RNA sequence: GAUGUCGGCUCAUCACAUCCUGGGGCUGAAGUAGGUCCCAAGGGUAUGGCUGUUCGCCAUUUAAAGUGGUACGCGAGCUGG
RNA sequence: AGCCAGGAUGUUGGCUUAGAAGCAGCCAUCAUUUAAAGAAAGCGUAAUAGCUCACUGGUCGAGUCGGCCUGCGCGGAAGAU
């Protein structure tokens, strides 16, 4: 059982790692063996990326304090975040390749620049290379 | 598909993988010595677990994993067999420098992200066996 | 079993159990085993009781027995016509008033004295309630 | 901080004693200093809920007897052979 | 209650008609007729059924749950339709359809002949399979529960007249 | 079926019913905890 | 100022705490056969050896050989061990 | 409350045993990835598998849980004309 002290807690942790991170992956996540999960944490961690399951109502409190703010209508269904603190991308080729080779869940919405990606337009952030290209 | 721990050098008696394995549907000469070729870097007195992934058509594909937690704390300590009541009865020891060479051999099959999480999955290991850290 | 290992006398007079049981409050343990009725506690039923909650505790904790068989009861054989002489001893009794605290206990946790208590409670001729300790 | 509403005892003895126990109510007395002991009466229900607060035995209560405050401290309890319920309570002049 | 406060959605194409406590729902699957408790207070409006308690009545929000209940399958029933699928387990166990009568072969002396009732369609998809069809959810559930109990699954192979949703518990025999 | 004056649950599947005055226990995992009291 | 006692014979009548037959739940119920419990009182429910015996033991039956109440049913009905 | 999804890793914990791999017993009962998952509450296997629970994310959308003081009822409750 979650208490209110708990909750706020939570919503803190989740709104810290929000400022943070540059590039942001709200996906689903449902009918997925923690085997395949335990092996997405590890490629998750590797690339500097933030992996956590987070209650939609919770989320709707840690993205109210900008800029995530229009991927309220992504916190419907079970919701995954991938919120990249080193380097920009990482999550969404890494979400993009897991997606297609477990053909279970569909990938919500992504975030950057502090705007709303279409399930459709994650091409964007999927091309995107290394910092560490321009070189 | 089966899950068993065979020998570094030794994979062919009865009693322990003859037909626990064969039941299924596997090849008793063919795995037998394809296991012991690519087991030939490890070393003697050590057993190493494998895992058997078999198809339709009794063919198979097997990857080789780490050896154990619980097999890799008693060559550490300098033990054959652990304790009937652990906790109760300590049989060894094994210092700090100890649990990390168990933990970086066991880094590709563990969960840990880093050198300290993977670490204290081993002290319980020991702690569970009657072998106290010192 | 309990019973006196001595007595000034052998045979007491039937008498009567009327009044308010003395030594209501848990006194040496943190529960209680409260009569709620009025009744003789044979020894053999105090010992029951005792055996019944002592191996629900696992012989954890601490028990207080706050009764004692003091009451000799006697009884006529079969075959045997009224008169005579008063019968003989057969076995001892514990009056019980309503209030009475009859066993205590600490040491365990209050979720099992209680079933401890439910078990002994089952052995006893008269009803029982859980009481725990009070400050005053 | 707790607070008791009491009311003055009109009557006194055994008889009026069970009466008020009847009625969900029961007597209570207040003690010491240079005045006068207080008989007064107290709603059960309220007093058995406040009781059961550890507190309640070693904090300084007030006794509120029609508008008047009285700072007292549970000195006495009488309480029931068998019942979860009160009798009687001493409060002492705090 | 809960039950009760939920409406009931009449399609297009499914006719109601209330006659104090007596409801007729006709549509494309057929027309069912049912005789609400005293107690339960039907409304119409709109293209929905709303059920209520009558004042006077103690048991009301019981009974207007039971009322909603029945209406909703009434109407479920007179559109979509019900299905109830059996399945005999058994060596020799055999079932055919002739018209309104299931012939049943399980085990007997003399073969099993069991008449159907107003409204309810058999059909044999395999000689081990028997496939119900109806409007009234009581009596296709009435009708399954008679031919399953002619052989009432066995608890030591399985055998017998089994619901195709069934879980079948079989055990070991005494040993020795 | 078991008939005696304390009918009781006897695991978590186990079900209290009042059918027709009379207490029962209905279970949907064990038969052998199947009452009624009487 | 008398209510004849045990057992048998003859004749019964009720209860159900059911021996058989009927229905049914659980079973450590494969079947056959059992165990246990619930419903049920419609009918049915041995002959002999020994003993005054009731009982009991024994022999051989039977679907079964029920348990009790009726002044331990029944002597102005019989017997008299 | 129901329904969807997960219930992982070290690891088959150690000892024992022909085998004991959460699930004959005995002893310990931590640690990791964590949304959460007992070194495991029950059934199953020769041992594995397999099925489900404790726990947690989703859906739904407003109540829900069970102790106390009390009134009146229910079962417990079988007998002979
Ligand atoms: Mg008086
Ligand atoms: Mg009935
Ligand atoms: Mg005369
Ligand atoms: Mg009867
Ligand atoms: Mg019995
Ligand atoms: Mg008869
Ligand atoms: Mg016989
Ligand atoms: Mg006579
Ligand atoms: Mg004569
Ligand atoms: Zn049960």
């Amino acid at each position: 059982a979650l208490n209110l002290q708990d909750k706020q807690a939570i919503v803190a942790e989740v709104s810290e790692v929000a400022k943070g991170a540059l590039s942001a992956v709200v996906a689903d996540s449902r009918g997925v063996t923690v085997d395949k999960m335990t092996e997405l944490r590890k490629a998750g961690r590797e690339a500097g990326v933030y992996m956590r399951v987070v209650r939609n109502t919770l989320l709707r409190r840690a993205v109210e304090g900008t800029p995530f703010e229009c991927l309220k209508d992504a916190f419907v269904g079970p919701t995954l975040i991938a919120y990249v603190t080193e380097h920009p991308g990482a999550a969404a080729r890494l979400f993009k390749e897991f997606a297609k080779a477990n053909a279970k869940f569909e990938v919500k919405a992504a975030a950057f620049e502090g705007e709303l990606i279409p399930a459709s337009q994650i091409d964007r952030l999927a091309t995107l290379p290394t910092y560490e290209e321009a070189i | 598909y089966v899950k068993l721990q065979v020998a570094a050098g030794m994979a062919n008696p009865s009693p322990p993988v003859g037909p626990a394995l064969g039941q299924q549907g596997v090849n008793i000469m063919e795995f037998c010595k394809a296991f012991n070729a690519k087991t030939d870097s490890i070393e003697k007195g050590l057993p190493i677990p494998v895992v058997i992934t078999v198809y339709a058509d009794r063919s198979f594909t097997f990857v080789t994993k780490t050896p154990p937690a619980a097999v890799l704390l008693k060559k550490a300590a300098g033990i054959k067999s652990g304790s009937g009541k652990p906790n109760k009865d300590k049989v060894g020891k094994i210092s700090r420098a100890q649990l990390q060479e168990i933990a970086q051999t066991k880094a590709a099959d563990m969960t840990g992200a880093d050198i300290e999480a993977m670490t204290r999955s081993i002290e319980g290991t020991a702690r569970s066996m009657g072998l106290v850290v010192e | 079993m309990l019973q006196p290992k001595r007595t000034k006398f052998r045979k007491m007079h039937k008498g009567r159990n009327r009044g308010l049981a003395q030594g209501t409050d848990v006194s040496f343990g943190s529960f209680g085993l409260k009569a709620v009725g009025r009744g003789r506690l044979t020894a053999r039923q105090i010992e029951a009781a005792r055996r019944a909650m002592t191996r629900a505790v696992k012989r954890q904790g601490k028990i207080w027995i706050r009764v004692f068989p003091d009451k000799p009861i006697t009884e006529k054989p079969l075959a045997v016509r009224m008169g005579k002489g008063k019968g003989n001893v057969e076995y001892w009794v514990a009056l019980i008033q309503p209030g009475k605290v009859l066993y205590e206990m600490d040491g365990v946790p209050e979720e099992l004295a209680r079933e401890a208590f439910k078990l002994a409670a089952a052995k006893l001729p008269i009803k029982t309630t859980f009481v725990t300790k009070t400050v005053m | 901080m707790f607070t008791i509403n009491a009311e003055v005892r009109k009557e006194q003895g055994k008889g009026a004693s069970r009466r008020l126990r009847a009625a969900n109510k029961f007597p209570a007395i207040i003690y010491g200093g240079k005045e006068a002991p207080l008989a007064i009466e107290l709603d059960h229900d309220k007093v058995m809920n406040m009781q059961a607060k550890a507190e309640f035995y070693s904090e300084v209560l007030t006794i509120v007897v029609d508008g008047k405050e009285i700072k007292v401290k549970a000195q006495d309890v009488q309480r029931h052979p068998y019942k979860p319920k009160l009798q009687h309570i001493d409060f002492v002049r705090a | 209650s809960r039950v009760a406060k939920a409406p009931v959605v009449v399609p297009a194409g499914v006719d109601v008609k209330i006659n104090g406590q007596v409801i007729t729902i006709k549509g494309k699957n057929g027309e069912l007729t049912r005789t609400l408790n005293d107690a339960v207070e039907v409304k119409h409006a709109d293209n929905t059924l709303t059920f209520g308690p009558r004042d006077g009545y103690a048991d009301g929000w019981a009974q207007a749950g039971t009322a909603r209940a029945l209406l909703n399958s009434m109407v479920i029933g007179v559109t979509e339709g019900f299905t109830k699928k059996l399945q005999l387990v058994g060596v020799g166990y055999r079932a055919a359809v002739k018209g309104n009568v299931i012939n049943l072969s399980l085990g007997f002396s003399h073969p099993v002949d069991h008449q159907l009732p107003a409204g309810i369609t058999a059909e044999c998809p395999t000689q081990t399979e028997i496939v119900l069809k109806g409007a009234d959810k009581q009596v296709i559930g009435q009708v399954a529960a008679d031919l399953r109990a002619y052989r009432r699954p066995e608890p030591y192979k399985g055998k017998g007249v089994r619901y195709a949703d069934e879980v079948v518990r079989t055990k070991e025999a005494k040993k020795k | 079926m078991k008939v005696r004056a304390s009918v009781k649950k006897l695991c978590r599947n186990c079900k209290i019913v009042k059918r027709d005055g009379v207490i029962r226990v209905i279970c949907s995992a064990e038969p052998k905890h199947k009452q009624r009291q009487g």
